Formats: C-alpha cells, structure tokens, sequence
DNA sequence: CCGCTCAATTGGTCGTAGACAGCTCTAGCACCGCTTAAACGCACGTACGCGCTGTCCCCCGCGTTTTAACCGCCAAGGGGATTACTCCCTAGTCTCCAGGCAC
DNA sequence: GTGCCTGGAGACTAGGGAGTAATCCCCTTGGCGGTTAAAACGCGGGGGACAGCGCGTACGTGCGTTTAAGCGGTGCTAGAGCTGTCTACGACCAATTGAGCGG
C-alpha cells in the first residue's frame, strides 16, 4: 500500500460518521477500502498524466484531474 | 401497461397540462425500467441476506442504493409515509 | 382498495402483480407494493411536476418528448438518474 | 481529517501512476477526489450494514459497494 | 460501406457537440469509432435475436444491447 | 437526426452481416440504432472538444478522440 | 465453496505448480462472481422470453453476451463439447 | 457421476445446487449445469494455463496473487474480462 | 489394507413447458421514377496550429528535524453467529362490493 | 340514469420465515508506551510552464456542380406472432456405489 493505514482509518471513520453514528469496521473492510482507493487513485493519475502529456506538459495540474474526471463522468 | 396511471398522476400534478403520445411511451418505459431496477436490486438484497420474502425494507434499501442523494431521501420518505398511512 | 387506502395514484395491486410475473422472490410482503408504488408515484410526480412547470415556463399545451429531454438532463434534481439515458424523440 | 492523505502519499500514488512531476495544487484536488470516492462507496457500505441490521461494516459490504460502481474486488 | 457517414454529417455531429473547427483527419477516425460502436451493439442485438429464435432484429433487442453498455434508451 | 438514414441502414446491414447472414431489421430498430449512434457521437465530441480546449486549441484532432476514448475506457 | 475444484483443475493444467492460500480465495471469488453473473444474465434472458426453465441455451446466450469475443467462442465450444459428451 | 460422465473437473451437481439456492428460475434443465461447469472450467483452465505459463519464466514455485494481477491485466486473451477488476493483494 | 457410511448416481411419474404444426397477415423487403436536397469538387483566404524563445518561478532533490505511525503489550466488552423456539405473516376462497356497459 | 357484469379488498385458515431472546466469545475497540520511519521545513537551482512571435499551412466558406435519399408508389412473401394441440419434463422419491475414516 502507499497511503499510511492509520490516517486512512481515521479518514474512513470520519467520513462514515455522517452516515450512521457509532459504527465499527472490520479490520479487513478498511484494507479493502484502502486497496480500492489506491487502485482508484493510480488509475486516476494514469489518465491525468495522459491529459498532461496531451497539452505538451510534464507537470500535472488540477485541470488535468478535472478533465480526467469530467470525461470519465464524475 | 403503466400508461393509465401516468395520466392519472398528471391530472393531480397538472390538471391543465396535457401529455403527448410518444411522451406517454417514454414515461411508461421509464416506469417499467425503474420498476425492474428496484425489484432487481431488492431481489439481490434478498439473496445476499439469504431471505425469501421481499419486504418493504429491501425496497427501502434498494431505493437508498439506486437513487442518489436527495431523490433517495424523498423516495424513502414518501414510501414510509405511504406504508404508515396504509396500515392505519 | 389498497391504492386509495395508501392514498396513492398508482395501483398497488398491479405493482404486486408485476412483482409476481417477474418472479423476483418466492413470496412478497404485505406492504411492499404499497411502498414501491409510493416511490414510483413520487418519481413520476417529480418528473411530470417539472415537465408541467417547464411547459408553462413556455406557451405549450401538451407535454412533448422534447420537454422530457430538456428537463431530465438539466435540473440537477433528477439529472443524476439520467446520466446514461436517451429520450428517442422519434 | 482529510489532511492525513499527506503530500508524499499522493506523490507515491502519482509515481506509481507514471507521473514525473506534480504541481503544487494537485495535493488538495486529489484529497477532494478521494473524499468523493469514499463518500460514494461508504454510503453504500453503510446502506448494506443498516440493511443487514448490523453495526460493523464488514469487508463484504465494501465489496458489494465497489461492485455497485463497476469496481469488483477479489480476495474478501 | 462506412463511407455513407459523410463529411458534413460528422461535421453536423461535431457542431452539435460544440466543436468550432474540425481537422481533415477526424472524418476517417469518427467512422472508425462509429464502426466499433455498431460492432459492439449489433453483436448483442443479433445475440438476442438468435436467442429469441427470430430473424428480425426488433427495437427491444437494440434497447437490451444498449442496456448492456450502460446506455439505456427510453421510447421503444 | 443528423446522419442520413439510408446510408446508416446500409452501414448496419453491412456490419450485422458478419454476425448472422440474411438478417432482417425492423424499421424502428434502425432508428433506435441511429438515435443511439448520434447520441453517442455528440457525447463523444463533447469530450473531444474538452480535450482540444485543454491543449489550448480550437481544432479537434484525432488525438483528442483517442484521449477521450482512452480515458473513458474504450 | 468452489476452492476444492480449483486445485483439482490446477492438478490437470499444471501438476507441478502449486497455488497460494490468498490466490485460492481470489480464484474462488472469481468463480463465484462469473457464476452469479452468468446465472443472472440467464435469468434475465429467461424473463425476456417469458420462459420458466433455464436451459443450456440461455447459458450459451449469457456466455455470448458476457464474455467478449474469443473467450465467448471458446466457452461456447467447451460447453457444447461438454453437453454432447454428456448426453452420449 | 455426471462430472466424470461429462469429463469435467468441476462438480456439475454443485453448480446445479448453486443454481437452486440462487433461485435463478423455477426449474433447471438437463444440461443446465454440465454446460455451465464446462464453461467455468474453460475459463479457469484458460486463466491458470497462463498463470502457469508465466510462472515458468518467473521461476516461482507457488502461484501468488501478484501473478494473477500481472497476468489478467496483461494477456489480451482475457484482459477484456478484467477491465473493472482489482485483485486485492492483501 | 479392510468395514462402514453417503451423498452422487439412476429407474417410474407427470410433467406442462416448451416443441411444434399450421394460419394469417404485417410488414419488411424489393423495385422504379423522381425531385432536390444534400453532398461533392475546387479556390482561397484566411484563422490558426505550431515551433522557439526568452523571462521566470516553483518543484524536485537534499539535508535537517521533528511527528505520530506502527508495533507491541494488555483490558473490556459488545455485537456476531448460532440455536431454539415461536408467533405471526403471508399463501389460497368469496364475497361483497365498487366500477365499466346498455336504452 | 341504473341494470348488469368484472375484479379486488376483507374474512378465513395453514403455514414456514423472520422476531426475539439467549449464549459463547471473537474481535474490535481502547488504551499505554515505546522505536523509528515518514513526513515537514527550509534552501536552492535549474526544468519546465509559459506568453509572444512569427509563420507556414489546411479548413470554412463559397461557389459552382452533381449524386442519391426520400418519397411515393406498387408487389410479395416471410416469418412474427399467433393458436391449438402435442409430446419430453425436472421433479420427485428411491435404490445403488466411491471416498473418508477407523483398527
């Protein structure tokens, strides 16, 4: 994994608090969410790098994430 | 199939505005689609819990899953305030 | 009649009968078709409420499929439900 | 907070994505994309847990929530 | 042939898409995208017709083929 | 519609020939395919125009269709 | 559930190469997924034709629909040359 | 036994029993599970044939999930089936 | 290396679900004339890709120096999973009554 | 305007499926405390956005022409629904074996 596990667990337990208070998570639910979130972010930066090369650049910019998410339908 | 009730709700929501004949087929395919989507989601939820009876709770969960956000909150509130008015 | 008893406009007995011919389970519930007819009634009375609001935001009398196509892909209230839909207009 | 998704963890995700150089404003946008992704998946996982009359979000509720986005996850 | 998708019909589709100016090589690429889209949808429509023991591809076979791509079509 | 109907019917009847020979089409199946194909192409050129604006251009190029289809997953 | 047969096919395809314990759970979730996808597609195809019996023909069509291209041609050929070897 | 009779490696009776507990229809067919077990057998003997072909060059003894993740997203033979899959590797 | 147990196999039943035989009768295909709209072939005149070119600014590498992630312990209890009822809800009549139809 | 027929909501009975306790007890959370990697800070510089500047093309527009698509009209028959039988049917019980385990 590439994100640290304890701040990602704090992030899931502070996002899920808005949906139902006082929830518990299995130890493998947080690792499934962390595996799916890095498999989402790498697949997002692979299209952001395509949108940054498309403009004849190397540095990715927030408009490249915004284009890769508007084309994808997000 | 469901075209006779689309005009009946339209008489309540807009008793002055009429509807076309292609738009009735569009609203009838819309209703048969959101029906065969909600019932399909509630059958998968009745299978994931190894139940056999689709209750109103699997419909409330399939509405929470399918409809995003405020449409799910209002469809759950309308289904709840229709089942409670039904049992009374 | 359960439709008037539930104070709906869609027939509960037809939604239950369509759940029976789809064979979505082995046995339904008592109040499951009343809930499903009230949710589909809410979605129809939310889409046609906006089609009737947009027809009078204009001089039209009936509701054409151009009004449905213009409303459901605008109107962020229900535009998320129609990301992947296409009204045929033919 | 969302600030736990640090600058070098987003940089490691971009280095694995194949990005050579990263602007200084990607870091707050990537957290805003990750928060939307978690708000879309955790909502469905909490919906499956409240439907299963549980209080513990298991890993199969997360697999079902990712399956409802076309992101099937093997190994749980 | 694919040549029936003419130059000004692709230009009208791009003008409706919001494109102001079109290069001279879009015309053969757009036909190659349209042919892939039809080869993906007609394969499923012919599969539903051969499964229904028919020889006439109805419009509900096309609606089912578009439904298997996340492109639900209302009005048929 | 924006594509002419008879060349689109020739296109469908020459694409479907590779799948099953001697097929017949309803008159509304071809219009559903033509409605879906223009609703596909306009939605494709709306992301191609975003990929062409993203490179600080106005003319769309085949690399803009190729980027809008690689990000979309085609 | 299906983990006892994944190792049994692996003994035929590679009698020398072993498999891990996480990879067995991955292949078992893969098999339970392509099973609950093919059977779901064949139930929708049994509903679209208003039948009641899932025959092998709705499985052959759900394989043609789900698997793209050469994988569908080889899965149909293997299912056909297994049903014919079964009836004989 | 119908599995040996069909010359398969997966149990037909378990596929039929899993079609019964899924309640996918009202009544199955004679070759409703022999065909399905031969197709799933083909897909397993096509994925693990490539995992065992790729381990040969690799030099590993067992099959790890890294081999499955490396094979199924390469190898255009079955990479179309796994466009939207993620092997967890944990 | 044999005795004992068991879910897979394989005989009759009754299939009715699907096959199938036949009927029609849409309708979808087939063909010709024919406007005329839509496409098509050049000219050209640009607007505009496109390379390059210089300020420049800001991101990456590189010590620093923190910080809390992580690992390892234990303590607690809680809410899962299982079982055992168990009770009560839904699967099939009718019937009594509305709502659609004639004069 | 009300006789007369169609269907669906209330009794009315058998239920198996959730409800409800009730019970380990697993695990999950909750801490504390301690290495030590990872991040955070700042610095620097040079790589790369980047705006401007030409500058050579290829697209839109137009202006002609010119082709075929729609359309409108006949034939025609094909096979899509039918309907109406007409049979294999998977479902059930039941009667045999091979694998797992004991001696």
């Amino acid at each position: 994994l590439l994100i640290r596990k304890l701040p990602f667990q704090r992030l899931v337990r502070e996002i899920a608090q808005d949906f139902k208070t006082d929830l518990r998570f299995q130890s493998s639910a947080v690792m499934a969410l962390q595996e799916a979130c890095e498999a989402y972010l790498v697949g997002l930066f692979e299209d952001t790098n395509l949108c940054a090369i498309h403009a004849k650049r190397v540095t990715i910019m927030p408009k490249d994430i915004q284009l890769a998410r508007r084309i994808r339908g997000e | 199939s469901y075209s006779i009730y689309v005009y009946k709700v339209l008489k309540q929501v807009h008793p002055d505005t009429g509807i076309s004949s292609k738009a009735m087929g569009i609203m009838n395919s819309f209703v048969n689609d959101i029906f065969e989507r909600i019932a399909g989601e509630a059958s998968r939820l009745a299978h994931y819990n190894k139940r056999s009876t689709i209750t109103s709770r699997e419909i409330q969960t399939a509405v929470r899953l399918l409809l995003p956000g405020e449409l799910a909150k209002h469809a759950v509130s309308e289904g709840t305030k229709a089942v409670t008015k039904y049992t009374s | 009649s359960r439709t008037v008893r539930a104070e709906l406009s869609f027939s509960v007995s037809q939604v239950e009968r369509s759940l029976r011919e789809g064979h979505y389970a082995q046995r339904l519930s008592r109040t499951a078709p009343v809930y499903l007819a009230a949710v589909i009634e809410y979605l129809t009375a939310k889409v046609l409420e906006l089609a009737g609001n947009e027809a009078q935001n204009s001089g039209e009398r009936n509701i054409t499929p151009l009004l449905l196509d213009m409303v459901v892909h605008n109107d962020r209230l229900l535009s998320t439900l129609f990301n992947t839909t296409t009204i045929s207009q033919v | 907070n969302i600030q736990g998704i640090t600058k070098p963890a987003i940089r490691r995700l971009a280095r694995r994505g194949g990005v050579k150089r990263i602007s200084g404003l990607i870091y707050e946008e990537t957290r805003g994309v990750l928060k939307v992704f978690l708000e879309n998946v955790i909502r469905d996982a909490v919906t499956y847990t409240e439907h299963a009359k549980r209080k513990t979000v298991t890993a199969m509720d997360v697999v079902y929530a990712l399956k409802r986005q076309g992101r099937t996850l093997y190994g749980f």
